[PDB]
DNA sequence: AACTGGTAGAGATTTTTCTTAGC
DNA sequence: GCTAAGAAAAATCTCTACCA
DNA sequence: AACTGGTAGAGATTTTTCTTAGC
DNA sequence: GCTAAGAAAAATCTCTACCA
């Protein structure tokens, strides 16, 4: 256990890792880990999309495309003023998890519309990828356009070409797992940082060996059931349980 | 008296149709998680 | 502490209309101030006994 | 209407969800797809504790990952396993073992899953 | 071992050449130095260490092989350095260069075609292999050995919320044994299970 | 499997690596699919040459696994341009080379090299994003070590063999040797087949 | 609600400096919100 | 020969956590 | 210094309306 | 300030009763 | 002569539709 807290502290020394590879390789629970990872001088996005709108055989198209994944949603609208690209901004908003948005300097992109479904869906909106997606889907649009009688329908069936059938990348994905795969982490991040502050807001009196004192206040990182794990002197320790008294603390 | 249970595969989808103030809504739902996305058509055809 | 985050969970719920295990999990507030701000609504409260 | 229960369910949520919220908005598209976005990513509770979006999320990853891992495991594997079942002592053929634990033993054979004690199956390297 | 490699120095034409060896397998990676100090062996010995994994080095108690630098970087690299195949795979190395002499300007050049000569274009050996795949072969079958043994705890850190015959509440977290097509081999309470696949919720749960 | 490849060209008009993959089919046999459409590689290396403290550096990534290898140039000639091509051929098998429309990498020892090395030179976003974590990891250890190449070899070993991330879990080293272990099984076995 | 006792709980520890089970005993608040704004005073220490 | 009711909330009852008097 | 009575706070179980 | 869901039937599981082999 | 395995027969528990 100390063996393995010593060994990845040495390893995070030399090499400077990640938590996931040293709570996976030296077992160590994640929460000191993360605590040996954050306590690092030199060691110290998933929510980002972008709008265009572009013009085929007389209709209107607007894509919206997550960045870090490549993940396309794309729309016809019937005409091309507000209050159509604030509805689709808000189904956008309505199906996935929207904080940043990023746009050029249109004029419906300006509209009040617009900024009362940003302000309702409190997304950051930032007026300046999308033309590279734009040029893949309007070849994969006019590769399959026989196969459709209006255009909506190739522009749906070239959207689920597009996401669930090309693969590439380095591990040879598609978009669809990337993106899930993004958020599910951002997730485990989220629950991990809502764990590690309620866990951090204790106190620990212990006692060392040999001796009858009480030591000054450590603060606790992870409460075990035999062993617990406090922080003290810009220091990592354990101390059994037998030797320790747990206490709140009100130190805001 | 007995009940029967549902298929719960994790890529199974159920989907409907219902009204409202005259309106027609069509609900589809991912089962394993209740995942809801629903939308409002024009007329009850199957081209919607 | 978490006295804005009682703060800004009393307007989310009065924009969102959450229920008290989203706004306890995501501000961090204790379950009782959660259900207090969800039984002080009258746009809720739509359930027999 | 039993056998699709889980979508009548979900019509009485919505319906519910926007009578609570119908007088912030003109049109009723509107208000459905904020009622949407109301059920899906504002109220928790349920099987883990999450939403909507965050068990949808769960469940594919976790799909995807555990098939990345066990094609990983299986790819590589040995120790056949001839057993001994049914009404009549017979044996049966090759199958591929899966788990050895401390008092019965998985095999798949035929591409069907099996538990089996171990006083009937043999291990041949 | 297939995480083996011994060190020889040697000289040609003026120079002195280094050459570094796989044992298991026979890979020669070989330099031309400038000098016999410490400091450019270090550096080699760093190439080496970065692009191939090394965990256990033998060379000679030569001049150069006996540095601080050296020991540096084998403490950086967390290489076990022990003091004492070469000798023959420097004679192939030496015919090999006196072989294709002719079409090379420099040294250098004839040095490394000499390596690569060596090493993807002499097929010899029982089946018929050359050395890259050697090497490559037994790289593989050791890391597929280790990473099975730590996958078979990845896989079984899941849960699974299962649902059993007429009862309308579904179950607790019972643990993932395998997944196949129509069944879900689970464990729950040290009894293990199968639920068909339409009765099953698979999650990591984060919380 | 071969009905199954063809209606599933028609309906999405893949790719023969990914059908031959899915479908368990020979190369050939998908490249004859692939070509007989009207509206229709694990050796591929791409080049790239920076600037850091003065220094060149060139890198060249393995695209299919996400390996480097990189080397400080003295100077942004042909001749050295060509030494380390013909080292990297020397090293690992190389079938592809993928480069920009250069002055260095557009020369006569280079493309005798290439000659004599057997390979296919192409001119024409995962280069830069390699780049740009090696300058990092470069940024992050620079004081560990007194000269740059030092330095730039230490990033080297870190990025490969210590960077256990992405879905699968796998550093670069162990990625690109499973692939070519892999595609030689392959290749083997459709041989004897 | 209790709310606008919390608010009058943080006013009138703002002027009077009480204490956690006086506030919690007079505004009828819980006693971890109380506890936590006798917390937040930089002057004063729950005891 | 291959089909099937489910979701969320209000109280009641049991369990865990925190503060303080008595020896 | 240590133990335990006592009260608050969180976790779990049982039961009902509505969707067609 | 003084009001409220209930009835009967189909199977599943536990318990009692009856006949007969073994010592 | 006495006891007990075994199978049939009766008693009890849980769950659902319909009446408005
Ligand atoms: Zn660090
Ligand atoms: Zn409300
Ligand atoms: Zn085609
Ligand atoms: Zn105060």
């Amino acid at each position: 256990f100390l063996d393995g807290i010593e060994k990845a502290q040495e390893e995070h020394e030399k090499y400077h890792n990640n938590w996931r590879a040293m709570a996976e390789d030296f077992q160590i629970p994640q929460v000191v880990a993360k605590e040996i990872v954050a306590q690092c001088p030199k060691c110290q996005s998933p929510k980002t999309w972008q709008m265009d709108c572009t013009h085929l055989e007389g209709k209107v198209i607007i894509v919206a495309v997550h960045v870090a994944s490549g993940y396309i949603e794309a729309e016809v609208l019937p005409a091309e003023t507000g209050k159509e690209t604030a509805h689709f901004l808000l189904k956008l908003a309505a199906r996935w998890p929207v904080k940043h948005l990023h746009t050029d300097n249109g004029d419906n992109f300006t509209s009040s519309a617009v900024q009362a479904v940003c302000w309702w869906a409190q997304i950051e909106h930032t007026f300046g990828v999308v033309e590279s997606m734009n040029h893949q889907l309007k070849t994969i649009i006019t590769q399959i356009r026989d196969q459709a009688e209006k255009i909506e329908t190739a522009v749906q069936m070239a959207v689920l070409i597009h996401n669930f059938k090309r693969k590439g990348g380095i591990g040879g994905y598609s978009a669809g797992e990337r993106i899930i795969d993004i958020i599910a982490s951002d997730l485990q991040t989220t629950k991990l940082q809502n764990q590690i502050s309620k866990i951090q807001n204790f106190r620990v009196y212990f006692r060392e060996g040999r001796d009858q004192q009480w030591k000054g206040p450590a603060t606790l990182i992870w409460k075990g059931e035999g062993a617990v794990v406090i922080q003290d002197g810009q220091d990592l320790k354990v101390v059994p349980r037998r030797k320790c008294k747990i206490i709140k603390d009100y130190g805001r | 008296a007995m009940h029967g249970q549902v298929d719960a595969s994790p890529k199974t989808w159920q989907m409907d149709c219902t009204h409202l103030e005259g309106k027609v809504i069509i609900v589809a739902v991912h089962v394993a998680s209740g995942y809801i996305e629903a939308e409002v058509l024009p007329a009850e055809t199957g081209k919607e | 502490g978490f006295l804005d985050g009682i703060e800004k969970a009393q307007e989310e719920h009065e924009k969102y209309h959450n229920n008290w295990r989203a706004m306890a999990e995501d501000f961090q507030i204790p379950q009782v101030v959660a259900k207090e701000i969800v039984a002080q609504c009258p746009k809720c409260q739509v359930k027999g006994e | 209407p039993q056998s699709q229960g889980v979508v009548e369910s979900m019509n009485h949520q919505l319906k519910t969800i926007i009578t609570q919220i119908r007088d912030q908005a003109e049109k009723i598209e509107t208000a459905v797809q904020m009622a949407v976005l109301i059920h899906n990513f504002k109220r928790k509770g349920g099987i883990g504790g999450y939403s909507a979006g965050e068990r949808i999320i769960d469940i594919i990853a976790s799909d995807l990952q555990t098939t990345k891992l066990q094609n990983q495991i299986s790819k590589i594997q040995n120790f056949r396993v001839y057993f001994r079942e049914g009404r009549d002592q017979q044996w049966k053929g090759p199958a591929t073992l899966i788990w050895k634990g401390e008092g019965a033993v998985v095999i798949q054979d035929g591409q069907d899953l099996k538990v089996v004690p171990r006083r009937k199956c043999k291990i041949i390297k | 071992s297939p995480k083996t490699w011994q060190m020889d120095c040697t000289h040609l034409e003026g120079k002195v050449i280094i050459v570094a060896v796989h044992v298991a397998s026979g890979y020669i990676e070989a330099e031309v130095l400038p000098a016999e100090t410490g400091k450019e062996t270090a550096h080699f010995l760093l190439k080496l260490a970065a692009r191939w994994p090394v965990k256990h080095l033998h060379t000679d108690n030569g001049d150069n092989f006996t540095s601080s630098a050296v020991q540096a970087v084998c403490w950086w690299a967390q290489i076990e350095h022990t003091f004492g195949v070469v000798e023959s795979m420097n004679h192939q190395l030496k015919t090999i260069i006196t072989q294709i002499r002719d079409q090379a300007e420099k040294i250098e050049t004839a040095v490394q075609m000499a390596v690569l000569i060596h090493n993807f274009k002499r097929k010899g050996g029982i089946g018929g292999y050359s050395a890259g795949e050697r090497i490559i072969d037994i790289i593989a079958s050791d890391l597929q050995t280790t990473k099975l043994q730590n996958q078979i705890s990845k896989i079984q850190n899941f849960r699974v919320y299962f649902r059993e015959g007429r009862d309308q509440q579904w179950k607790g977290p019972a643990t993932l044994i395998w997944k196949g097509e129509g069944a879900v081999v689970i464990q729950d309470g040290q009894d293990l299970k199968v639920v068909p696949r339409r009765k099953c919720k698979i999650i990591k749960d984060y919380g």
